[PDB]
């Protein structure tokens, strides 16, 4: 029984491999590649938006800690539901179906996502869009190889890692051109505001239309018709393929021999057809874990989440400490006045980064000014008066407060810590929010600069991968590469700077670009076409997951030291390459 | 049934039972000008009065069951001085064996001691750290009520508050003369003031407390949000009952401006002794006397005046038109001399019709005498603007809750000492 069923399965992809090398490279495989990048740039997009809008969003959404970290964390669990889910639907259903409809979702999600006003539906938004989006690379990949012969595989599916990077730089330079316009205040509806990172996500939203609107074009692939039993459309879209590559060619004359294809013989209502689905979606990842696939299995496990959880800590771990030492570096230029008795005379200025300690003023009045990072420590107000106060980061601990009155001010509740009132008046206070929430100016032109730079250094690798795929192997590169990346990762120590850490996210990037293209084609070519889809979408969902323990565990580390997630990046990449050197060689072979 | 009835007279203060109790007064007890039946004790020596009784009344059985009646007025604790500073204020011991009454940091105490030194005591204990106050600075009729045999029961307002057996205490006695003076006040700047003391023989119950409430709250005056009375010529501060965190606010001058119901309202704070709602916030509204031909500035019933309403130091008057869209119509603050016939007049209503003692409410009608209607807010556009309809009145005659048709008058008082 097994044998037979073996044979028929050797003697399709041998047939089919054939009648590949019989139609040849040409046009029809160019226009899938680019309708499939923009399907991948949607997916590169997408991981940048919540980033890149949480310094505009904290402030138009009142929102605190413990709610900017899951809206971080979101996108990646909404992947790694997504990723399995279509993953699991797209060996049933179809690639070009089942793509059609995460698409979809991910475009209908980030277009509501960009008018929510509230965080929880903001939250379920995003998600939601993530859910969408997270099918995208594995049904893709599978959906492209289809379609290739084994003379050059790994070339022509590395060449197809380009558009990530290029949504990457996509969203980047949106962010750069729309973002810093905070002029913008469209009103419609007067408890809702309309503000330019809103713009954003619709311009980010956008290429998964764009995506849409190019795979409505495309043929189903024919393995996943010969698969199921489906004989005259395979042959069909086969033969296309053959016209369309003739055409191309110059030679629009030749006629498809191929006459016949062996095909794989096959042996309330709504309910019953959604548990039937279930089951054999089920049946498929069960089948993932037998015993012709099981030490693959768990070492693509293996490879997928440490490189998986090496990346993504690394990638959130850079900004953070960018970030971590512009702080530090801000704290260190603090200026302090011990002391200062004042008299009565009015007050207007804008302070900066100033401690005030020990002051004692006496009926003063302060009209109209800002305080940035401004704290008064051990002072006494007395008969004062605040008129057109608005504070960012000031506090007021120590101090008591007699007789004084604050007129149209936002000093709220929380910005008096262990400070004493005596007989005073707070009038008109100022719209705010409840508690703190930080303020994010300038810098934000150079983080898109960075994030760009990220992008524009996995350049290289990628053309270099592409060149050298079929000429070296898929386990050769990824052991060279995550060994590199290893170097890189040990190599974290020789920078504190802020010029150091961009240098050191080039190098990482510009390095661990190979290995993932090694992996993505590697894992395309390991799996029958059977199971392709839902073996992919299980490791991207793994992928996912351990994204998310990386970014969590990484970004847990920043300010405290420089040995742990050099510690964590190396150990885990360390065997990620030990597991993928006991992986079989792939190359020179028919997909089978 | 009452042996001592404390009542104002010809400069002096008469008991008005037929037993003739001796009633002297020192040089520093003040009274209020308009109700001089208000007696003011500030915290001095000289500021004291003693009631002698007769020697055929004075408490000295142990079955005899006994009711005190009374309304307090207490300022506002300012600062932490007042915390944990008990002082008495009316008392009737002597050989530590009596009847007292004392205050304390948000509380009124009673106390009870009889010959073997047993004390009882029943408080009412009431917040500071409130928005709005129904106690702080405002009078409160305080009615105790003594039985030997089951309790000794507290009533604020009327309603029961606390209760405490005394089943155990024994024979109590009783001073022959009553005090009314601040005892044991650390604060130099404290006062109180006290009306309408009377003394029972036997427990009140419930319904004659009540009728003894209502007797004495003088129903067919209007009255102030302190308890005071109203009067024409002085600028008050305007509250809404149902809606009391936004107050009344003018943006334009006349029938193209409109006055509305702006928030949220400001506070008052003294780091845990008072977080008080600021009560000096909004627009004056001025009551200007037009038909009531009592000489007297009291405010009373029925009474047909105009409201003066006061932007930027400058007297205006509430107007509306007559004819215009729907039932619930605009009100507007407009110069005195350009109203013309635009419906200016308002009866003052306290009592309802079958004379129950409600809050101070505004009916607007016109020069004919066809009643507008009463005065209140109506959300148009999420904005809380001020109209005057007879939908208050079609639900008063269904005997329904009426929403925003009740009002209350904020003079400003030294007893709050809010900064204006
Ligand atoms: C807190 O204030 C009260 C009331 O004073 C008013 O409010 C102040 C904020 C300020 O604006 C004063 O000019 C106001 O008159 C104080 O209590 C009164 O203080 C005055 C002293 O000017 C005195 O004449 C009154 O008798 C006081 N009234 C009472 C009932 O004691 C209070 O002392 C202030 N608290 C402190 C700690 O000073
Ligand atoms: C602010 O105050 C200073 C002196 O206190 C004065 O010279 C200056 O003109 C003021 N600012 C403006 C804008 O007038
Ligand atoms: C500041 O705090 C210290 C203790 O934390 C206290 O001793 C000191 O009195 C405070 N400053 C003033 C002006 O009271
Ligand atoms: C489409 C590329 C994708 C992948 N699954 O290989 N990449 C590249 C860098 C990180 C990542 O998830």
């Amino acid at each position: 029984g097994e044998a037979q069923r073996r044979k028929e399965r050797e003697e399709l992809a041998q047939q089919y491999e054939a009648i590949l090398r019989e139609c040849g490279h040409g046009r029809f495989q160019w226009t899938l590649y680019f309708v499939l990048g923009l399907a991948l740039m949607a997916d590169g997009v997408e991981v940048f938006v919540v980033g890149f809008v949480l310094p505009s969003a904290e402030k138009d959404m009142c929102l605190s800690d413990s709610n900017k970290g899951m809206l971080g964390l979101i996108v990646y669990l909404g992947m790694m539901v997504g990723a399995f889910l279509w993953g699991g639907l797209a060996d049933r259903l179809g690639r070009r179906q089942c793509l059609l409809i995460s698409l979809s979702v991910n475009s209908v999600f980030a277009f509501f996502s960009s008018f929510v006003q509230g965080y929880g539906t903001f939250l379920f938004c995003r998600l939601l869009s993530g859910v969408g989006i997270g099918g995208s690379i594995p049904i893709v990949f599978s959906y492209f190889s289809e379609f290739l012969a084994q003379e050059k595989r790994g070339e022509h599916l590395s060449w197809l890692c380009m558009f990530w990077m290029i949504g990457g730089v996509y969203a980047a330079a949106m962010a750069w051109a729309i973002i810093p316009h905070y002029g913008w205040s469209f009103q419609m509806g007067s408890a809702y505001q309309f503000h330019s990172w809103r713009v954003f996500v619709l311009v980010c939203a956008f290429p998964s239309v764009f995506a849409i609107g190019a795979l409505t074009t495309q043929p189903e692939s024919p393995r996943f018709f010969l698969e199921n039993g489906k004989h005259d459309e395979a042959w069909m879209v086969l033969k296309q393929v053959h016209d369309t590559n003739m055409r191309a060619k110059g030679h629009p004359e030749r006629v498809f021999s191929v006459t016949h294809i062996k095909t794989i013989h096959q042996e309330q209502r709504w309910g019953v057809r959604a548990l039937s689905l279930g089951g054999q979606v089920w049946g498929n990842f069960l089948s993932c874990f037998g015993p012709e696939y099981r030490r693959i299995t768990l070492m693509m496990m293996g490879v997928w989440f440490t490189m998986s959880f090496s990346y993504y800590g690394l990638t959130v771990w850079f900004p953070d400490m960018i970030r971590h030492l512009q702080a530090v570096d801000y704290a260190s230029r603090t200026k302090v006045f011990p002391g200062e008795r004042v008299e009565h005379v009015t007050f207007n200025f804008t302070l900066e980064n100033q401690i005030h300690r020990g002051g004692q003023y006496f009926n003063d009045k302060f009209i109209g000014l800002r305080l940035k990072s401004v704290s008064f420590e051990d002072s006494l107000f007395e008969e004062c008066y605040f008129e057109d106060v608005t504070s960012s980061n000031t506090f007021f601990r120590n101090c008591t407060f007699i007789n004084t009155v604050f007129y149209n001010t936002d000093l709220f509740e929380y910005k008096f810590v262990n400070s004493r009132l005596i007989n005073s008046t707070f009038l008109h206070n100022k719209e705010g929010c409840p508690l703190d929430v930080t303020g994010t100016g300038e810098g934000a032109y150079m983080v898109y600069f960075v994030s760009f730079l990220g992008t524009l250094a996995v350049l290289p690798g990628n053309i270099v991968s592409a060149l050298l795929m079929d000429k070296i192997g898929r386990l050769r590169m990824l052991a060279g590469s995550s060994v590199m990346s290893c170097v890189s990762c040990f190599f974290l120590s020789f920078g504190n700077s802020e010029s150091a850490m961009i240098a050191l996210l080039c190098l990482f990037g510009g390095v661990s670009i190979a290995s993932w293209n090694a992996l993505d084609v590697l894992t395309v070519e390991l799996y029958p076409s059977d199971k392709r889809t839902t073996a992919f979408g299980f490791l991207n969902a793994l992928c996912k997951l351990a994204a998310v323990l990386g970014i969590s565990i990484f970004t847990s580390f920043v300010g405290i030291t420089k040995a742990a997630p050099i510690l964590f990046a190396s150990a885990a990449l360390a065997l990620g390459s030990s597991l993928a050197l006991k992986l079989p060689e792939t190359r020179g072979q028919v997909l089978q | 049934t009452s042996i001592l009835s404390i009542v104002y007279k010809k400069d002096d203060l008469i008991d008005l039972s037929r037993y003739g109790a001796k009633i002297n007064i020192g040089d520093r007890v003040y009274y209020d000008s308009i109700d001089k039946n208000q007696i003011k004790l500030i915290n001095l020596e000289s500021s004291t009065i003693e009631v002698i009784l007769k020697n055929a009344i004075v408490y000295n059985s142990m079955y005899e069951n006994f009711s005190t009646s009374f309304w307090i007025k207490i300022p506002k604790y300012f600062s932490k001085i007042n915390l944990n500073n008990e002082y008495t204020i009316i008392n009737c011991i002597e050989n530590n064996s009596g009847w007292k009454v004392s205050l304390n940091y948000g509380e009124i105490i009673w106390t009870l001691q009889d010959n073997k030194q047993n004390i009882q005591r029943v408080v009412f204990k009431y917040s500071q750290m409130v928005n709005i106050s129904d106690y702080i600075n405002r009078w409160i009729f305080v009615t105790i009520t003594n039985n030997r045999l089951t309790k000794s029961k507290i009533y604020i307002n009327g309603r029961l508050i606390d209760q405490k057996p005394i089943s155990n205490l024994g024979n109590i006695h009783a001073s022959n003369k009553i005090m009314f003076k601040l005892d044991g006040c650390r604060d130099p700047r404290r006062y109180i003031m006290i009306k309408y003391f009377n003394l029972f023989d036997k427990e009140l119950n419930e319904k004659e407390i009540k009728d003894l409430y209502d007797s004495q709250s003088n129903s067919g005056i209007l009255k102030d949000f302190w308890g005071n009375y109203l009067q024409y010529d002085k600028p008050y501060y305007m509250l809404n009952l149902f809606d009391p965190n936004k107050y009344v606010d003018v943006n334009n001058i006349g029938i193209r401006g409109y006055m509305y119901l702006k928030g949220p309202r400001g506070s008052v704070v003294t780091t845990n002794i008072y977080l008080n709602s600021t009560l000096y916030e909004g627009t004056k509204f001025i009551i200007k006397k037009y038909a009531s031909g009592n000489e007297d500035n009291i405010v009373r019933n029925n009474d047909r005046v105009y409201i003066n309403v006061v932007v930027k130091n400058k007297e205006y008057r509430l107007a509306t038109n007559a004819s215009q869209a729907g039932v619930e119509k605009i009100l507007s603050a407009l110069e005195i001399p350009d109203v013309g016939n635009l419906s200016q007049v308002v009866v003052m209503k306290s009592k309802d019709d079958q004379g129950i003692r409600n809050k101070c409410k505004m009916n607007l009608q016109d020069n004919n005498g066809n009643d507008i209607g009463f005065i209140g807010f109506h959300l148009y556009d999420n904005i809380a603007k001020l109209v005057a309809s007879n939908w208050y009145n079609r639900q008063v005659g269904k005997a329904s809750r009426t929403f925003g048709c009740s009002w209350e008058f904020i003079p400003v008082d030294d007893g709050w000492g809010e900064s204006s």
